[PDB]
């Protein structure tokens, strides 16, 4: 009998939610503190979490070489397509027109492979790219590294090719001692294959729904069709430097003393061009180097499919979180006091010390200089330590004028003292016109 | 510490044999904070040096520091608190060996509170002195003025070597916050002056003051005497 | 003499291992002082009969003089002065059982019109941080973060003493350690600080959460309990009229 | 015949009339004007004043021995001023005297040929003899001459009564340690009355009292001299004299005025004074009495001014010099001490807080001393717990010395209001030191009361 009738009803038939059957849901984000703090000699590391939100869905799918994707092909709609390890559909197919949009080729460019197996169009492909270099003759990401579902839908990339080619430490991007920035350069052209008028058209007439079911296709996993290819190489970037400045994402480059090591990796067929500097323009010089379309080669890079029900373009729907690491160190300082004047002098010289709970909230220590209000003359001189952690420094030294109606004048009050290293804190001048300053060192 | 131990064992030696032990053993347990307060005046440059100064009874300081120690009494003038204890029994002098003093402006903010009133008689426990202020507080006042004509002469002192402590500070027990800086100043009338204090002061001015080798002489400037009031 | 040296022997024993010798010897040194104040209170007849209770650990008292030391507690309420942190432990840590004191055991207080004395100034302004420390033998810093207070009012304070809750502090219940007799705190050699010393009945506080309670002072400055729930002595939850008061000290 | 020698060798003599009878007492030495002694809950606070006396008595004391008479010579010196005087006994020419009884006309006049001792007392003893027994009934003036004095000194008393202190001392009995230490003060009163007065004709000249056969070397072997020159006695008066001793051991300041209204005859605050007080009364020849009844006193004096054969003695004289019939007195000139006394006693504040509140003092007092020159010296004190906090059922004593003063006492009570923090229940300045002060304050917060009583 014609199985025809039946395939059409039975895929049209198929129920299921486009968006849900192609969900790839990411790594679950276990419990964090937003902040934390640790001291370390006169060192203050200050670890901050930030959680974040990721929801892409590309309609390009990565092509991992390590195949069974190709124009015309069969895949099922399941978790493994998400990760870029799709099932395929092998039956006995039917004829199927293809289509390379290489420039000048006109009608030669179109061609009717009559058993679309992969060899065929492989093959089909292998002959067409050929007759355009004997006789005829780019999309751009970037993206900071947080984890590696989060690099995956940035750059629509696994992250399993990545941690292969370039260096990824996730683990310790983490503890954010290392700022790492990616960018992929995908070309050269495109194989297409015409979309069938009825579902059942692919399929040879031996080809039963019942065989379609027993090679995976269901509700749960609906029968795709690869509808575009896209062809070339690409290049990707790693800029990897250890800072702890907020400019280093403004690497994007793609004046600065963060420069700091670099890698560059030319996609190879096998599994490549991996080249590793201290310097930009090396690398920033091989990607125009890499980027000649001869017989340098171009590879399988991307892909498009449809729902085979309708036709509808099956979109990987990407929603995930992440957490942004972000660490700062803060140096413990010394206020020095210098007092050089001729009137007697008393200070004021409060501050907080800072620390974080287990919930990451900010527990506040107050703090004062023990000699405060304590009476003193020149040539007084002191050095105060204060911690790594200290903030909300406050500095007054103010004077006994003696008269009667200002006994005491400030002479320095300042509110929001940067801590640093040295914080010099010098009053003099005469009873009558004190003078003061603070200065950083 | 053999600096503390020798410091220690020589104030053992020189204490009068009526001070209380615990004014004894509160001199004991506060020397390393005196000590500090002397480095930090830049009077010596460590502790050790303190207490060697100490032990050999001679403090001797650099000239640098005690210039600019000077400059507040230079500015403001110097000032003796005394209570009675003020004459009018016989060398008309007020001792060639002159006057222990602090520098006005020390007293004006130790004494006095932040809006400028004097201290209740509060006043015994800053000099470490009980019951002796209960008449009154009565203050020498050198004027600016007289004070930089005497340091011209050269005539001011730095006590040198019981409670005495090197650095040109007093010692106050705990209480470090009311050691005022020491310095001695230089050294035919009766009582009847007390007068003139109930009446306003009592003003001498060009006085007749006294020198290291005890000679009289006449130096510009005023001199006042007075109850101390708030 | 023979009293006080047995005193000075029974401190050594039952003072904790991290009490300074310099306070000891404070201790030590003022004893005299406190000997006398109760004395001077009717507490005791003699600095004999005083050192023989501290001795003797039985912190007993005549009726009459517990009777009319209570006067002012009746006439201007009771005050339990307390850092933040301790206070959140009172609503939020459930080991501490939702009570304000050490459940049946109570709540140490003192007269709040002895409080409003000595922490303010003589016009009526809160003194630092740092004085209210010393005046209260705490360390230093610990009511930097403000000086908390609780307060039964003077109904709430009647209420309690017509059921008889009200207790005096025993030689076993008073200082960590630094405990007298006398109904009277320690407090150095400065005497003058020295408050009369009594046991209320702790409060419950059951469903109530620290975050509203300082929300609710920073609003108003002080919350409020209409007729609070008291732990008897027995452990029994009753419900006494009157007003029981948390809040900020402020000028 | 040595008459003109006698003249012109009298006359020579040279001498101060003032200086050469004048009594010097001794001049009061180094000595404390205000003294504070503390013995046990007392403080004695002795109080000096250096005083003069400056008089000039012409009626002289006699004492007792005496062998004075009217017309008698003696010598102006020391022993004249003790009473006890030098006689000089030369042969003498008839002298005339008079006595002043009443009613004998002519027969009041008499000269006695040979005026010794013996010879004029014998012409007295008959005039007043013949007075009582043809003249007494049918006409006698009383005439008494009287003066008191409180007692500081031997020397003080001498001058003020006009009577040698020995005397006083002897027969009454004057304690005058007791009187400088400001344990006894003592006054005392003489009554001398006069019955009668004989008196003798001055002589015209210095000679004429002595026989031809007198010589002036024989005058200066008797004394005479610049140093003690010769006196006529001119006068002596004859009577009784009554000395009376008020004494007590009160520190009042109205003693002396006690005593002059009990003399005065003056008949209730005198009557503390005097009921505490010891009266001696002595008639002189001795007929002694003490009592604590002033009554028996003035009965002594009233029951003693009798003249009958009770003679009359001679008690005072009158003389002058020879050589120029002029009165000699005799200059007291003395210092002495009036010494006062006041004793206080220690007290001691109670204190009992019985209020609703927690209370506040401020006591406050003065402690006055004297230093070696008797200038105040004031110690300041303070009670120690000033401004600490008390409640009820605080109570305490607070002991105050006998030297103290300007007692200030203020309780305050902590209302603790936003415009009134303290209030003030008692404040009291000069507060009477008493043996207690009872400071006692009550009340509620709002309505506090309080008192200071005493007891």
């Amino acid at each position: 009998e014609d199985h025809t009738e039946e395939i059409n009803d039975k895929i049209y038939s198929l129920n299921y939610n486009e968006l849900e059957v192609l969900a790839k849901n990411g790594e679950t984000i276990e419990n964090f503190v937003p902040k934390e703090g640790v001291k370390k000699a006169d060192k203050f590391i200050v670890i901050e979490r930030k959680k974040k939100n990721i929801n892409t869905t590309p309609v390009d799918i990565s092509i991992i070489d390590s195949d069974r994707t190709y124009p015309a092909a069969l895949q099922l709609a399941n978790k493994g397509f998400t990760e870029n390890k799709p099932d395929a559909v092998v039956t006995k197919r039917n004829p199927q027109k293809i289509h390379i949009d290489l420039p000048g080729m006109g009608d030669k460019a179109t061609v009717e492979v009559n058993d679309p197996t992969y060899a065929n169009v492989s093959t089909a492909i292998d002959n067409l790219v050929n007759q355009w270099h004997d006789n005829y003759s780019t999309q751009y990401t970037e993206s900071m590294v947080y984890s590696k579902s989060q690099i995956e839908a940035a750059l629509n990339v696994n992250s399993k090719i990545l941690d292969g080619t370039l260096g990824i430490d996730f683990k310790s991007i983490s503890k954010g001692e290392k700022k790492v920035m990616i960018a992929a350069y995908k070309i050269f052209y495109t194989v297409s294959a015409n979309l069938p008028n009825n579902p059942a058209d692919v399929f040879d007439k031996s080809v039963t729904f019942k065989e379609l079911q027993r090679k995976g296709v269901s509700n749960e996993a609906p029968p795709l069709f690869v509808s575009n290819v896209a062809y070339g190489r690409t290049v990707f970037v790693k800029l990897e430097t250890s800072s702890k400045s907020n400019d280093v994402e403004a690497f994007s480059a793609l004046y600065s003393d963060i420069l700091s090591s670099f890698t560059a990796v030319v996609l190879g067929g096998d599994a490549h061009n991996k080249v590793v500097t201290k310097d930009f323009d090396v690398i920033r010089n091989v990607i125009k180097d890499n980027a000649t379309f001869s017989r340098n080669p171009a590879y399988p890079i991307s892909y498009t499919s449809v729902f085979l029900k309708n036709n509808k373009i099956a979109g990987v729907n990407n929603r995930s979180e992440y957490v942004e690491t972000t660490s700062t160190e803060y140096t413990s300082g010394k206020i020095n006091l210098s007092h050089q004047g001729a009137y007697v002098a008393q200070y004021e010289i409060l501050w907080d010390e800072i620390n974080y709970d287990d919930k990451g909230k900010e527990v506040i220590t107050k703090r004062r200089w023990d000699n405060n209000w304590y009476s003193k003359t020149s040539p007084f001189s002191t050095v105060i330590p204060l911690g790594a952690n200290s903030r909300n420094i406050r500095i007054m030294a103010r004077e006994c004028t003696g008269l009667a109606w200002e006994w005491w004048r400030k002479v320095i009050d300042e509110r929001d003292v940067k801590l640093s290293k040295e914080i010099n804190v010098n009053i003099s001048g005469s009873t009558l016109s004190p003078y003061g300053s603070i200065t950083y060192k | 510490n053999m600096e503390r131990d020798l410091f220690e064992k020589k104030f053992k030696e020189i204490k009068d044999k009526w001070v209380t032990d615990k004014q004894a053993d509160e001199f004991i347990e506060t020397a390393d904070k005196y000590a500090d307060k002397a480095v930090q005046m830049s009077a010596v440059a460590s502790r050790a040096e303190y207490y060697r100064m100490y032990v050999s009874r001679k403090y001797h300081y650099k000239k640098e520091f005690v210039e600019k120690l000077k400059q507040v009494y230079k500015e403001s003038g110097a000032s003796h608190v005394t209570s009675k204890d003020l004459f009018d029994d016989a060398k008309s002098t007020i001792r060639e060996n002159g006057l222990f003093v602090t520098s006005f402006a020390e007293d004006m903010a130790l004494l006095f509170t932040d809006q400028g009133k004097l201290k209740s008689a509060q006043i015994e426990n800053i000099k470490d002195v009980s019951g002796k202020y209960s008449d009154g507080v009565y203050q020498y006042e050198y004027d600016s003025e007289l004070t930089k004509n005497i340091d011209k002469l050269g005539y001011i002192r730095t006590a040198s070597g019981s409670l005495n402590i090197p650095g040109c500070q007093t010692w106050s027990g705990k209480h470090i916050e009311n050691s005022e800086s020491e310095l001695i100043f230089p050294s035919d009338l009766k009582s009847a002056v007390l007068a003139e204090i109930d009446a306003k002061y009592f003003e001498i001015i060009d006085p007749t003051i006294i020198a290291p080798n005890g000679d009289h002489k006449k130096v510009t400037g005023r001199f006042k005497i007075k109850k101390m009031q708030d």
